[PDB]
């Protein structure tokens, strides 16, 4: 069928090695058309663990992690700690929906243990410091979305939005 | 007593000011800030709120922008001036209701996501219409002052 | 007495007339017409005064001080204006008619109620007790009518039955041909019970949807759609102009109130709305 | 007032181009529908009216009701023939009107496309319209102020649009004719008949035997006399615009659609037209 | 003079007109024509002003400033409109006539009622009070008729009786066979009493039925059938254009109104249903 | 007592509904009510009136049923659907003409039979056409609505 | 004080938002809402009610769906887009007429069940038209606001 | 004559052994043709009696119990407490009609006594909770219409309709 | 507790002897206050069987019967064939409601056997032939409603009111 992997985008570069697949098929729902990323993914009750950033499952309905959903499989080295799921494209909180979905999808999620050893206070982390936005472009927005620096001379239209299109919760703990 | 609301209003206005990008949306927000406060206390809170949401166009993308605006600071609720300003003022009212505990924050951030609970939110607000007419007046008038001051007239 | 002169007048609408009331949220008409304490339309005396005083002020550029004395200065004011308008009570409104028990044809008549005549009688009583300028003629023409309350009545003809504004059926009982007609206008004048007059008068307004078209593609703009609410032409409102001493006031009622026949009230005066004919009861009864 | 009904047929037979055909047919429909009554009455027998004919004719001697009922069908046929015969096409009104309208549009800086089409086989246009519906049960699109059958501008625009659509995609169709969010770009006018060889209307008939019948057991004929628009009539209509890039399709589409139908029941080859002439007057 | 200039003009439909009043519920057609307070066709002055303004904005592009000054800015208006359109009174409308005993068989004839002429006289009176302009020719031609009211009148013909719109039998009588033609076309002008002219005119419009074809099976779509009212070609609407002194208004009346000849009114222009011509009585009569 | 056009339309439609037993007759009556109004406008009320009368094809027996429909409430229109529908609509128009008092019941019932009357009926109609055409169409629009509502689509 | 009409509009839009399954039916009900309140203001209630029942096509299949929406919550209006739009709006009106005790719910439900008593329903409505048109205004305006808020356009 | 059988369809599975006939004739009035049930019957003024669920005659016009008709005769051990009746096929307030009936028919109704010792306060309840909706396909709709799974592989349609189409009022007593 | 018996109001004399208690107490459901009859019950789904007119049970929601509700229990030789039932005073279809009800009630109804031997074809019959109105006022409104001929000279009021407010359906089979 189809396989997609959601990749967190916190302010840390723990994402560089968390997938092995760059394209895999031909279409990731995360698309970029002259105006910024379209069809961005958000999940509830979840906050990330930037030090080796993985999705800690919280329960706080405010806990949301904003990232991009790309087709692939994680590193072919996991599912012993990464959540897999099969959702029929109507259970995905996609924002900036420009194109539609394939009426079903199998999703993988970079997961981590609950780590029941401290108060799991998460921190509201907003992507600032466009310098870190820069390397983030060349780290993932160029490896995966190679079309950068080939078509978009308005990378600032992808630099200005990630400073605002992506905010999340981190544990810092 | 509502003497902290002069700071709460300052925070909410700072948010919705750095949130609107197109200056036309800022001037439209100023217009809304002047217009709606009279209606809230002339026609009631429920009628004015129905009007606000009807002019706000609660679609999941702008709703997500508002949800982040509650927590983020760079959030950009976009769209059209005459339609993003109503959402900005609805955000003003919701920021108040959250930060004064009149409505529970998690319930709001959740019902601003699941369409079904979005209706139960409006029901709750109907059950708190008298309470939210007495508390919020000072806050909204402070927002009115701030709008007339910091947003240059059209 | 308190008032040096008292000039009751009528307001006949030449074109349609729209005096804006002020929008709201639960309004269902974007631009409504000024209602009064019992629903019927009126003209608030503020709009009357502002419109007239702005008309006289440019149709009489010589004596722009008699006006400022009677109707108050616009710069630094140091005295209360000597002139006093009054809320223009709706006197009589036209209405389409499909009549029974008469081959004598009318395509529209005049309709008024008893509550409107009671408000006019209030005006007349107060003014006759506050200015010494009595109006026994008009006051008795109205007392004769009010002596017949609680029963629909016709004045200027004999109909005995009619269907007003296509919906409402009435069995008129002519008061008497002995009553001299209030403002002639040829057409009959009905005085209806108020519970039915309310619906008739409401049905006799003019609601009109308007649009706004984009200026580069001939297509409507988003949000460019509303409704307005006019009273029809030939509508009659009754107001009173009241004045005090300080013979500038006396001039006003001899040089200004005689050359004052046509004014523009309300708004939409680029849609040809508001043209008004004032007819002073002083010389109309 | 009733004398008008009694004399309407004489009127058609005498004026023949200057009666209001719409009102004439709507008035003679009263005759047709009260036939037996207008017949059994002393009509002030006028040697020149077509209804005296049915007093001396005898059908079904014994029964009277069936006699009247057959006289009525003969009268319907005679009415159809009468309208077809007397009402012909004067034509000059249309020429003057279209010349004036063309001058007007030229003043408004409109690229004009003067088009005249000739009807090949007798055409039916606006069969569901109301002219003779009260008598024949099927009308013709008739303009009762020009007093001439006409093709609606909407109909021609719609046929042209359907063709250009099936040719160049709905996207291009809307780029030419406009969608629900922007105005069109091509303007059409109603088509009026300029010149006709001999007739304007001619009668016809349709006789469904097995239309909506279960079997051969309930089948029966059911003839429907009705007027059509005679062959060789030449209608004329304009096309104007300003976006000069829309003429190219209109040039191409026009001679092709008319070879197909342009009116009703074209599947059985009725409303077929020839593109007599296309003239263009650029906006300069 | 409250008005620098008054420019009463007639509006002759070249093609049919649709100036719609939107769909309603108490009326059967789906796209009726703009009615008035009396029930006759009309053209709300908003429609006139919008059409004319858009037209001559795209026609005279150099004089945008004058046009905006006299008609109104399209954005951030710092000042009102110096120009005023009055509602277009229906002057005369064609009608389908059938009549024996005439020296000439007519196919259609203009038709008016006394109420429409009263409204025309009212427009003329009002604007003659509010301006230096006086139109004694029109007023004379009009009250020459109005004197002979209470019965049906034919201005210039020998029509004794006729049947208008195949439903209304009227007995006529000539007026003078001398009075000039206000409708400069040898076509007769019937002027009927009201309550028989109201129907004859309501019934004189053109309700055409349209459909929408289901492109896939080439039949009518479901719920894709409606009717529309047009007003016949050569219908005449009287209206007045007014202006206040600005020295831009003077220029507006000096070449623009001297070059305004044809415009496109109402909707459905792409069906060729908009063209219309203005006459400017001041250079017609 | 005077009854508005909608009240009168309801009162007539009630008994004309309780008189079309067969259902094809009902659907045909609906098909009539939905276009005879546009036809009455386009071709006048007198032409269309006599078109309805003829197309009803009364035959002096269904005419009796139609006349009985005024008096009783147990009467039933009889004939073929394509004729019963026209008889029903004819009764609709007759009910209007009678109730509004435009034409006496005796006159109408005496017409539709006794051929001598039909012509003076034509003349009387030409006398009263401005009276009828004023609002017959808004009385029949209500019939159109009621028929479209309370009768299935064939 | 109370704004009970807004509460009623809320608990009715709750229902009709959960019967129009197909989204186009929601968009079309929104179209009906944004228009029928203006129509009922101008042209009264009885004409608008006739126009609503006509465009609703109240065939016994739908009537069951409405009588179920009254009680049930797993009801679903079945039909085309526009048919269920007008059926939902008819249900809106009837809900208001029942809750405010203008009609007896027993009587209304018994009328919608039978093919004849619907005429008596319409008649009793006719006798109550002034009161209904005076009362239902705020309810219908609230419904309009909810519709244009909680439903994307087309 | 041609005799059909009515059956209560509540959430109560009291319908196991209550008839004698699966098909009997070549037709039940109720049809199921790739589009959901048809010719569903409604019986008004009656309610179900879940404790031995049966049709009880109350006098409230609101109490309606929808059910299905099957050509049959009950269990040849009744007519002591079953309302037998014959109608000319028109008084049948049917739902989602497909064809026409032969203008004569006899039916039986599962009756329970009014029992005028307790107020028959009845309450509305809809058929939800697919647990009871799944089995009731086998419990009655298969044992009767055994063409199920032999023609309809899309049972979910005939599963989602009964979820929404069928209902009743409940004594809850 | 309280007892009230239902009495149909047809134009036939199948009602003459079905009532045993006129009042017994001091109130009823049905009332007559200087303007006619109020608080009338309507029973749907049943029709009349004038040859011993009893409410024959059918299933058409349109076959209804109208009657008044007075107190009592009939003849103590029935209710083996009459409908005895208790309702919470609100589940009744009341015509011209005047006041609140006793929030509890027992009801007795003349019930007939279904008699599934012949096609039930009920026929709507209204109350005409005001001679019938006279003999029915003599049947019930004198033997029971002794308040008539005691307070109301307005016999024409109640006559014209019974001529319209009371219609029904009946089989006559």
């Amino acid at each position: 069928s189809t396989q997609r992997e959601y990749v967190f985008i916190p302010i840390t570069n723990s994402i560089t090695i968390d997938v092995k697949i760059t394209i895999g098929g031909s279409d990731h729902i995360t698309n970029i058309d002259e105006r910024g990323i379209h069809n961005v993914l958000v999940i509830t009750g979840y906050a990330v663990d930037e030090k080796n950033g993985r999705l800690v499952p919280t329960l706080d309905p405010c806990d949301y992690v904003k990232g991009i959903l790309v087709a692939g499989t994680p590193q072919q080295a996991q599912s012993n700690d990464f959540l897999t799921l099969k959702l029929p494209a109507n259970k995905l909180y996609l924002i900036r929906k420009k194109g539609n979905i394939s009426d079903d999808l199998k999703i993988y999620i970079p997961y981590s243990s609950p780590d029941a050893r401290n108060s799991m206070k998460t921190k509201p982390v907003s992507i600032s410091d466009d310098t870190i936005v820069n390397n983030i472009i060349k780290e993932v927005f160029d490896k995966i979305y190679n079309i950068t620096q080939k078509e978009k001379v308005k990378i600032e239209k992808v630099k200005e939005d990630i400073k605002e299109l992506f905010s999340y919760y981190a544990l810092e703990q | 007593l509502y003497e902290e609301d002069y700071k709460l209003a300052l925070e909410a206005f700072k948010k919705v000011f750095n949130a609107l990008t197109h200056y036309g949306a800022k001037q439209a927000f100023r217009s809304r800030a002047r217009d709606l406060v009279e209606e809230i206390y002339n026609s009631g809170f429920i009628p004015t709120f129905f009007y606000i949401i009807s002019k706000a166009e609660l679609n999941s993308d702008s709703l997500d922008s508002l949800i982040s605006l509650f927590s983020s600071d760079n959030a950009i609720l976009r769209g059209s001036d005459e339609n993003v300003s109503y959402s900005a003022y609805l955000f003003i009212i919701l920021y108040y209701l959250i930060k004064r505990g009149i409505i529970e924050q998690k319930f709001l951030i959740q019902a601003l996501r699941c369409e079904k609970t979005r209706l139960d939110l409006i029901d709750k607000l109907y059950n708190l219409a008298p309470i939210i007419s007495a508390k919020i007046r000072t806050y909204l008038l402070a927002i009115k002052r701030l709008s007339e001051a910091l947003i240059e007239a059209r | 007495p308190y008032y040096a002169f008292a000039e009751p007048f009528f307001i006949h609408a030449i074109t349609h007339l729209h005096v804006g009331s002020g929008s709201s949220v639960e309004e269902e008409i974007a631009l409504p017409f000024q209602r009064d304490e019992l629903g019927y339309p009126t003209i608030y005396a503020s709009s009357l005064k502002g419109a007239i005083k702005s008309f006289l002020l440019k149709e009489f550029p010589d004596k722009r001080d008699v006006i400022y004395k009677v109707l108050g200065e616009d710069e630094n004011p140091e005295e209360a204006s000597l002139g006093t308008f009054l809320d223009a009570i709706l006197f009589a409104i036209p209405s389409r008619i499909i009549e029974i028990d008469s081959a004598k044809p009318y395509v529209w008549v005049y309709v008024t109620t008893y509550e409107l005549l009671k408000k006019v009688k209030l005006y007349l009583d107060s003014i006759s007790q506050l200015s010494n300028a009595s109006f026994s003629n008009l006051k008795n023409k109205i007392d004769t009518i009010l002596a017949k309350e609680g029963k629909n009545i016709t004045l200027d003809s004999d109909l005995k039955s009619a269907i007003l504004n296509e919906d409402f059926y009435v069995e008129l009982e002519a008061l008497n041909n002995k009553i001299p007609s209030i403002i002639n206008a040829g057409v009959p004048l009905l005085v209806l019970e108020d519970s039915i007059g309310r619906e008739v008068i409401n049905r006799s307004l003019i609601r009109v949807r308007r649009i706004r078209i984009d200026r580069d593609k001939k297509v409507v703009e988003t949000g460019g759609l509303w409704s307005e609410e006019y009273v029809p032409m030939k509508t009659i409102f009754f107001s009173v102009l009241l004045g005090k001493e300080s013979k500038e006031s006396a001039i006003f009622a001899s040089c200004i109130l005689r050359n004052l026949r046509y004014v523009i009230l309300g708004g939409k005066e680029t849609i040809g709305k508001g043209i008004v004919e004032l007819r002073w009861v002083k010389d109309v009864i | 007032a009733i004398d008008f009904l009694v004399n309407i047929l004489e009127l058609i037979k005498e004026k023949q181009c200057n009666i209001n055909l719409f009102s004439a047919i709507s008035l003679t429909s009263i005759v047709y529908n009260n036939f037996g009554e207008f017949l059994s009455n002393n009509q002030s027998y006028s040697t020149n009216n077509p209804l005296l004919k049915y007093h001396i004719i005898i059908l079904n001697d014994k029964n009277k009701t069936k006699d009247v009922e057959e006289k009525r069908n003969i009268f319907k046929r005679e009415v159809a023939e009468l309208i077809s015969r007397n009402f012909k096409l004067d034509g000059e009104k249309v020429r003057n009107y279209f010349d004036s309208l063309k001058e007007v549009l030229k003043s408004l800086k409109y690229t004009i496309v003067d088009v005249e089409i000739t009807t090949r086989t007798r055409a039916l246009i606006g069969v569901s319209t109301s002219l003779g519906k009260l008598i024949f049960g099927s009308g013709i699109s008739f303009d009762p102020y020009m007093n001439l059958p006409y093709i609606p501008a909407s109909e021609i625009k719609g046929i042209v649009r359907s063709y250009i659509e099936g040719k160049l995609g709905e996207q291009e169709a809307e780029e030419i004719f406009g969608n629900e969010e922007r105005e069109g770009n091509v303007n059409f006018t109603d088509a009026y008949p300029t010149r006709s060889k001999d007739f304007l209307f001619v009668p016809d008939v349709i006789t469904p035997h097995y239309n909506g019948k279960k079997s051969e057991a309930d089948a029966e004929p059911r003839p429907v006399i009705h007027l059509t628009i005679a062959p060789k009539v030449t209608f004329r209509f304009l096309i104007y615009y300003k976006r000069e890039d829309v003429g190219k399709p209109i040039c191409d589409s026009m001679p092709i659609i008319l070879i197909r139908g342009l009116g009703a029941r074209s599947s059985v080859g009725y409303s077929l037209f020839e593109l007599r002439k296309i003239e263009v007057i650029k906006a300069a």
